[PDB]
């Protein structure tokens, strides 16, 4: 298989620099044009350029010219993107994107294989590790929350029961309010089961280093 | 540059019905005998797939209910017949002439019959109270149309601030949306008053859904 | 039938009037060494001695003259083969090559080349043997490189050409609606070319080809032999299209069989056949597999004639190409019956008989006197101008070779039969046609229906 | 007194091709008189250079001093009609003996991967060491297969790899591959189909051409699937053919790269209408000057078959301006045999105290030494550790300007130079 690695989300503060990594892998590196794209929240995509893997020449759109230098690592079969000058503006998630075959240009080649993409974040606000709240409340089926409150900066992962409760499962898009970001996330399982059957929310927060179980019990 | 306008900017389309996306170019992007007009699919959270290039050569592993045609400045993708997964953002692209650019995107919805939500609400934890603070969180699960209206009332009294909400993308399997609805208030604030209610209408009803708990 | 007990228990070496050089793959290798006994190979051999034997005991083919043969080894392998291929061209009285710019004068030792069996040999001697203008027709070298008259100038053929096969294999993967197979070879002229030819033709005829490979003959196979069978899984494709050498095939299939794969296999004349294949422990479980082999005649007097051969080889023996062969004997007639040698001996008959009954010709001979003497001079060059595009009709098949030296030889489309361990006859390839019979076909799959 | 022969204490053959004539029906088993056929300036010139490296050696009391060095020397128009004077080179007292000190030691040559197919079999039998200066099919790696055999030149793997380079430098991404239609041509469309697989290269055409293509049409498909990069994988006579065909049909526009066998040609570059025909990029063989040769040139434009050259009144300084590549390979290629006798006799290099060709093998092997400060050495294929490529681009002066370069174990190209039509 061929895949496209990137590097995990990013919390860079205004006017540094920062720089986004491909890894390929399962084709020949140098053989295909590695892209770069941009996509704000308000979805927009937006071609920042590529770069030629086999002798380095670049191609930018020209808004990003001086804004972004793309890279590579032959060695590695690596690709890299480095930002200059953050602002909020450059906070979006960026795609490396390989070329495709069948295209009679570098130009005009479309983009096959995809990263699975890389959070920007670009602030002066400091990590925060959330607080994990349990949402505990007679039908046939009993609904159970679990409040993710106070953390920065995205994302986080909400899983239930260590993924074993999948169906009839809500997470909700975080919200943010004052630099800091609020996930609630919900569960829904027959009457019976509860409280009989333990209900775990599982939350993480990589940024943070923040594993934390809750059950929800009872009131 | 070349500005493509996609249209419409949203669809709902029932299952087992078609879609019809346009694409529209500022300038030809004719070229080599072809016309470099691409179609990709981007799901919530996911990076974009490519259905169809050079406007109408589907691409390995894609079905054929997904099709394009058209050559210059006009393009269409068609979807034939919907299926319950394809709701996502579909983006054209040309690349017949640096820079490469992108439509606004088409947002197809699964349209589906209408349904009501199921609404919970669920009283501070002990947890939060301790931290001197108190949310009080309500689910509107699995409801359609997305329009929905929630209100949170402190005894009888419409309360505005502190309201925060989140709706979920459109659900793979039963075509519903979901929303969340979280007030948070101080402790102070919240052991201030006693009722506690959150009520949401819908097209679904004249009559408002709301939940409620006393703090005693 | 009564000619029988007068043969010669040479069995390589016959004296006569006018000599035959054949070019057999006896023994090659499992300076030198060449240790294992090619049996199939031994027994086309045989067919070329049965030949002669019989041509000579037919009063009225060379009447007067005696046929009479070398036959050697070839091994596959360039420095064993060209040794006698130089041999046949030492001049008959002298025994030795003289260097020189007309050969047109000169007397070789033999008339005509019967062999090689391989389209890799015929690389090695054909340009040597061309230039001399030597007939040579090989029973069974199928490559397409060779249909070319100006670049091998006296080659002949009784087997059909391989970019014929490959029609035939495209048409009938067309016919059963699969746009989406892989093609293994050998890597060597044979499997080379037909994997060329096959592609060339897959793709003009709409049939994606999603992987090509090459099967090593020296050094370690296997390991080329896994990434083949990777790229066949991760392309998911269920026909597999292997023109190969046997000896290949049997460690490709060791392999397939080792992953519990299956799906259609399209065989090559040369593997379509081979008991080395379907004896290997668990081929049955691949699935199914579909064959092309050249439509012959059935030799009814080969195995009577080995019989009685075989026994005056064990009564001749002990006396002093095979070592161990002058051990042989009645037990030993497995090797002309063989389904291998049986269905692929009539070309080497055939071949024999072309030579044998232009000569006839070339001698202006009637039935009982050839114009011919013991100062008459025999030149290839003469003979070639004979043979080109030679009618005749051998026992009950009327053959027209080509201007390319190719053969009005058709193929005959098989499946092997697993729980009979047989081949049966679904249908045929004559000219350009492709007919076969849709419902004789069996389908070794999970409810016996047929893939897509 | 011959150009063709040279006597001495050992014998090294030559293989030429140094007149040209296309395969024809034959009803004899007889040399062909290739005197009385095209003769072509080039291969005469490589022919040279074997004479003046015997005779520099001859002229070396370091290099086997006191040991003469002959030849036998071959102008083998066909390859299917070569044969008597390979069984020249490898008779004792003009008889072979095929179940067996021969006349020659070793061979340098030939030129093609189509006359070495047809006769190296003949040679490997005994480990008889041929040296070919310009044979690049890539079988001729596979040392099982070709035993005694090496060369001065690169495989075909190494020069397709070179043009891909090219190719991946710039923007275009469909290709026309046109390649002659002989061995050297087919090698060339294998290793360039096996190279691009996994690439942004999209091989777009491809054809088998000859003298007598119908270039006509292919060069209406070429267009109607508007193709701009044609890559021509063939040798003089084929590639002149293409390109001149290519001015008579108004084909404009295109990008032409050129392999090392006409990248450095010399009639397609000052021919009426060439630059009408888009731009020409080439990988060629750097000129490697051969102190001497032109001196030599001018002294020399001063029986068995194949051995006449029917080329008097020629002019000295087309000889000279001819296309120069291969003169390396030819150059080292005597020298290694030379060094490897010079080290089977175990000569110093003051004097020389029997030898069987295998043993020219051994010490050919083994070659290590230096020849215009360049290294001659091979692998264990017998391919040459030696030698590179220079990207080139014909420009208005009707030169191959060298705008980059590539090196077989480490290409660069400055753009800017080339001048686009
Ligand atoms: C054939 O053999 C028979 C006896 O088996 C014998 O009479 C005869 O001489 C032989 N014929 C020949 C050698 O022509
Ligand atoms: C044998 O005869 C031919 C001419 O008949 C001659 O060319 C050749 O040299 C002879 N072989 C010898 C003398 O060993
Ligand atoms: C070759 O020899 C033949 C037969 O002796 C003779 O007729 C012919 O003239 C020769 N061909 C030549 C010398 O080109
Ligand atoms: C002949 O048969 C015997 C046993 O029947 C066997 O040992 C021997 O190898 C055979 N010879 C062959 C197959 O050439
Ligand atoms: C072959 O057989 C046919 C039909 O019996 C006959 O007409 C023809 O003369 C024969 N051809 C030969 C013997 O070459
Ligand atoms: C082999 O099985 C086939 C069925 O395909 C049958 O027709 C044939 O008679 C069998 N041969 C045997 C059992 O020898
Ligand atoms: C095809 O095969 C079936 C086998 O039973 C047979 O009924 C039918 O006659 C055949 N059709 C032909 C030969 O056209
Ligand atoms: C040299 O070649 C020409 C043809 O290029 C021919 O006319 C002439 O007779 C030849 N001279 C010879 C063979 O002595
Ligand atoms: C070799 O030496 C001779 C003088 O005997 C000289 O004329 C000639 O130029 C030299 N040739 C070379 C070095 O090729
Ligand atoms: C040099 O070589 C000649 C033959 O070319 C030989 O006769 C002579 O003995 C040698 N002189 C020496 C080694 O001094
Ligand atoms: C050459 O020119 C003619 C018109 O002058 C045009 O019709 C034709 O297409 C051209 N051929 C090419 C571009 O190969
Ligand atoms: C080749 O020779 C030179 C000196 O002749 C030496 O420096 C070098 O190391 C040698 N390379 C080998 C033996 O691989
Ligand atoms: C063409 O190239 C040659 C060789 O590099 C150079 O000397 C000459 O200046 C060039 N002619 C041009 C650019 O017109
Ligand atoms: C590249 O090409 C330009 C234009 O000919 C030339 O002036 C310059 O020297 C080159 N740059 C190099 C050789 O670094
Ligand atoms: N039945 C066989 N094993 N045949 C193999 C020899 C002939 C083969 N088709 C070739 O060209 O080399
Ligand atoms: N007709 C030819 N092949 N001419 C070119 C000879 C040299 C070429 N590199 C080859 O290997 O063949
Ligand atoms: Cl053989
Ligand atoms: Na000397
Ligand atoms: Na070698």
């Amino acid at each position: 298989e061929v895949q496209l690695q990137q590097s995990g989300p990013e919390l860079v503060k205004p006017g540094a620099s920062m720089k986004i990594s491909c890894k390929a892998s399962g084709y020949s590196f140098t053989g295909y044009s590695m892209n770069w794209v941009k996509q704000s929240h308000g979805k927009n995509l937006e071609w920042i350029g590529l770069i030629n893997p086999y002798n380095g020449d670049t191609t930018y759109k020209q808004k990003f010219k001086g804004k972004a230098t793309l890279t590579v690592d032959r060695s590695s079969s690596t690709a890299y993107m480095e930002l200059l000058r953050l602002t909020s503006e450059d906070s979006a998630v960026y795609y490396c994107a390989r070329s495709g075959r069948g295209a009679p240009t570098t130009t005009t080649a479309w983009f096959t294989y995809w990263g699975q993409g890389t959070l920007v974040t670009v602030s002066a606000a400091k990590t925060t590790p959330p607080s994990v709240y349990p949402l505990a409340p007679t039908n046939s089926m009993v609904t159970l929350g679990c409040l993710v409150k106070g953390y920065f900066p995205e994302p986080v992962t909400v899983t239930w029961n260590s993924g074993s409760l999948s169906s009839g499962v809500h997470t909700f898009p975080a919200v943010l309010q004052s630099d800091l970001y609020t996930l609630s996330s919900s569960v829904t399982v027959p009457s019976s089961t509860w409280p009989s059957e333990t209900v775990t929310c599982n939350v993480a927060h990589p940024a943070s280093s923040t594993k934390v179980d809750k059950k929800i019990v009872p009131r | 540059d070349i500005v493509l306008t996609q249209s419409p900017a949203s669809l709902a389309v029932s299952l087992g019905q078609r879609a019809t996306i346009s694409c529209r170019a500022s300038e030809s992007v004719d070229s080599y005998g072809n016309s470099f007009m691409h179609w990709y699919q981007q799901k919530p959270g996911q990076p974009p797939i490519l259905l169809i290039s050079r406007a109408s050569n589907l691409e390995s592993g894609i079905p054929a209910r997904f099709s394009g045609s058209g050559s210059r400045t006009d393009f269409t993708l068609t979807i034939n017949p919907v299926e319950a997964d394809d709701f996502a953002t579909y983006y054209c692209q040309q690349t017949n002439e640096d820079p490469r650019t992108f439509g606004g995107g088409t947002k197809l919805e699964i349209k589906r019959a209408d349904a009501a939500p199921t609404v919970s609400i669920f009283p501070p934890s002990s947890e939060q109270l301790t931290s001197g603070g108190a949310s009080v969180v309500c689910f509107l699960n699995n409801f359609y149309p997305k329009d929905i209206n929630v209100k949170w009332k402190i005894d009888g009294s419409e309360r505005q601030n502190g309201v925060l909400n989140s709706w979920t993308d459109q659900d793979s399997k039963d075509s519903t949306y979901s929303m969340s609805s979280t007030l948070t208030l101080t402790k102070d604030e919240y052991e201030r008053h006693n009722s506690y209610t959150c009520e949401a209408t819908h097209k679904t009803s004249t009559s408002p859904i709301v939940k409620s708990f006393n703090r005693n | 039938p009564n000619w029988f007990n007068n043969i010669s228990t040479d069995l390589f070496s016959m004296p006569g009037d006018i000599k035959l050089g054949g070019l057999f793959p006896i023994k090659e290798q499992s300076s030198v060494s060449c240790d294992s006994l090619n049996k199939d190979g031994l027994g086309r051999a045989l067919v070329m001695k049965y030949a002669v034997e019989e041509i000579n005991a037919n009063s009225q083919l060379l009447p007067g003259v005696k046929l009479g043969y070398k036959i050697y080894n070839t091994c596959r392998h360039s420095a064993v083969i060209v040794r006698p291929a130089l041999s046949f061209l030492t001049e008959k009285s002298n025994g030795t090559l003289s260097v020189e710019c007309n050969y047109t004068d000169y007397e070789t030792d033999m008339v005509a080349v019967i062999g090689p069996q391989s389209s890799e040999m015929v690389t090695v001697i054909g340009k040597l043997l061309g230039f001399f203008l030597m007939p040579q027709i090989s029973f069974g070298a199928t490559s397409d490189k060779f249909s070319d008259s100006l670049v091998y100038p006296s080659f002949f053929r009784t087997v059909p050409s391989d970019i014929r096969q490959v029609d035939a294999m495209v048409q009938l993967i067309k016919k059963f609606n699969w746009n989406w197979v892989a093609v293994v070879g050998s890597e060597e002229e044979y499997g080379q070319q037909g994997v060329q030819q096959f592609s060339k033709k897959a793709e003009d005829m709409g049939v994606c080809v999603a992987y090509q490979g090459l099967i090593p003959i020296y050094d370690d196979p296997k390991p080329a032999i896994q990434t083949i069978i990777n790229n066949i899984q991760t392309t998911e494709v269920k026909v597999v299209v292997v023109f190969s050498l046997v000896s290949p095939a049997v460690s490709f299939f060791e392999e397939v069989i080792k992953k519990n794969l299956t799906g259609v296999w399209i065989a090559s004349s040369s593997w379509a056949i081979s008991d080395k294949v379907y004896s290997l422990p668990n081929i049955d479980s691949i699935g199914t597999v579909i064959g092309f082999i050249d439509e012959t005649e059935t030799l009814e007097l080969l195995s009577p004639f080995t019989e009685v051969l075989f026994k005056k080889i064990h009564e001749a023996s002990p006396t002093e190409p095979c070592p161990e062969c002058w051990s042989l004997s009645p037990a030993n007639v497995s090797l002309v019956k063989e389904e291998s040698v049986q269905r692929t001996a009539f070309s080497v008959y055939a071949a024999v008989y072309t030579v044998a009954h232009a000569l006839h010709k070339l001698l202006e001979c009637n039935s009982a006197a050839c114009k011919w003497s013991s100062s008459t001079r025999l030149y290839p060059w003469k003979l070639l101008e004979v043979l080109k595009e030679f009618s005749v009709n051998i026992s009950n098949t009327s053959l027209k070779f080509d201007q390319n030296g190719n053969p009005n030889i058709g193929y005959s489309v098989i499946q092997r039969i697993w729980e009979n361990q047989s081949l049966s006859s679904v249908g045929s390839y004559r000219s350009a046609n492709l007919s076969i019979n849709e419902t004789l076909f069996k389908w070794y799959t999970n409810n016996s229906e047929k893939p897509e | 007194t011959s150009e063709f022969h040279l006597r001495g204490d050992y014998l090294i053959g030559g293989l030429f091709n140094i007149h040209y004539v296309a395969a024809a029906n034959f009803q004899r088993p007889q040399a062909i008189d290739c005197s009385s056929k095209l003769f072509i300036l080039p291969n005469y010139r490589r022919f040279q250079m074997m004479r003046f490296s015997v005779e520099e050696i001859n002229n070396s009391s370091s290099l086997l001093p006191n040991v003469s060095l002959g030849y036998q020397m071959f102008d083998h128009c066909s390859d299917i009609h070569s044969f008597p004077g390979i069984f020249k080179l490898l008779s004792v007292n003009d008889l072979i003996r095929p179940w067996e000190l021969p006349n020659a030691i070793g061979v340098v040559g030939p030129f093609t991967s189509t006359h070495a197919l047809s006769i190296a079999p003949i040679f490997m039998t005994n480990l008889f060491p041929m040296v070919s200066y310009g044979c690049s099919g890539s079988v001729f790696s596979k040392e099982n297969l070709y035993p005694s055999f090496l060369r001065t030149v690169h495989s075909n793997k190494d020069v397709i790899n070179a043009i891909v380079g090219i190719i991946l430098n710039f923007n275009w991404r469909w290709v026309a591959f046109l390649y002659s239609d002989d061995d050297f041509g087919k090698d060339g469309l294998e290793q360039f189909k096996n190279k691009i697989e996994d690439s942004e290269i999209c091989l777009a055409f491809y054809k088998a051409i000859n003298v007598n293509t119908d270039y006509l049409q292919v060069f209406k498909q070429i267009e109607e699937q508007n193709i701009k990069v044609i890559v021509v994988f063939a040798p003089k006579v084929y590639a002149e053919a293409v390109v001149e065909s290519a001015v008579q049909l108004n084909v404009t526009n295109k990008v032409w790269i050129a392999d090392d066998g006409w990248s450095l040609n010399k009639k397609l570059p000052s021919m009426n209408g060439i630059q009408n025909i888009g731009t020409v990029l080439g990988v060629a063989q750097p000129v490697v000057t051969i102190p001497g040769f032109t001196d030599f040139i001018y002294s020399a434009i001063s029986m068995f078959c194949n051995q006449k050259c029917n080329c008097s009144n020629l002019s000295v300084k087309s000889l000279l301006n001819a296309d120069p590549s291969f003169s390396f390979p030819v150059y080292a290629a005597v020298y290694a045999i030379a060094h490897a006798l010079h080290n089977t006799l175990r000569c110093g290099s003051d004097r020389c105290p029997t030898v069987h060709p295998h043993m020219i093998l051994e010490e050919l092997k083994k070659s290590n030494f230096t020849l215009l400060n360049q290294t001659v050495q091979f692998d264990e294929n017998g391919d040459p550790k030696f030698g590179s490529l220079s990207v080139v681009f014909w420009n208005s002066s009707g030169n191959a300007e060298e705008v980059g370069s590539y090196h077989f174990q480490s290409l660069s190209i400055n753009k800017t130079k080339i001048k686009w039509f």
